[PDB]
């Protein structure tokens, strides 16, 4: 426990995506280390400036509505 | 020259009044006391009377705070 919002953990079954560039989702990797920060463009990165990938949920629906991986800004 | 403002002059049954009498000008002082309000403004009153505002006190944020080189102190 490190009491930092940023650092996140899978307890269970799954794998973090992290994407190399911010332009190509499609080429990520999976991991399990959640130390995350902000870069300077306002992305989540992991320590070595690699994108975490994410979803886009609806306004009103929490459901999420397209299930591509993209940059969590 | 001199701009005399009364907007708010009234006349009633009440009796001769000066309620409220305001000017700018000012005189020689010296520098009586200093504080900080939350806001940042450095304030400070004269022997006049005068409550000049000396100036603020600048502040910095940047996007990513991991990213900063660390100089010496």
């Amino acid at each position: 426990y490190t009491n930092n919002p940023m650092d996140l953990r899978v307890s269970g079954t799954g794998f973090f995506a992290v994407a190399k560039e911010r332009l190509t989702p499609q080429q990520n990797e999976l991991t399990r280390n959640g130390a995350f920060h902000l870069n300077k463009e306002n992305y989540m990165v992991t320590a070595n400036d690699e994108f975490l990938l994410g979803y886009q949920v609806d306004p009103s629906s929490g459901e999420v509505s397209s299930y591509e991986p993209q940059p969590i800004n | 020259t001199l701009n005399f403002g009364l907007g708010s002059a009234t006349q009633f049954a009440a009796p001769f009044e000066l309620t409220k009498f305001d000017e700018d000008g000012a005189t020689t002082g010296f520098l009586t006391k200093v504080d900080f309000d939350e806001n940042g403004s450095v304030m400070g009153t004269y022997s006049n009377g005068e409550n000049v505002t000396l100036g603020r006190v600048a502040l910095v944020r940047v996007p990513n705070e991991q990213g900063l080189d660390k100089k010496g102190g």
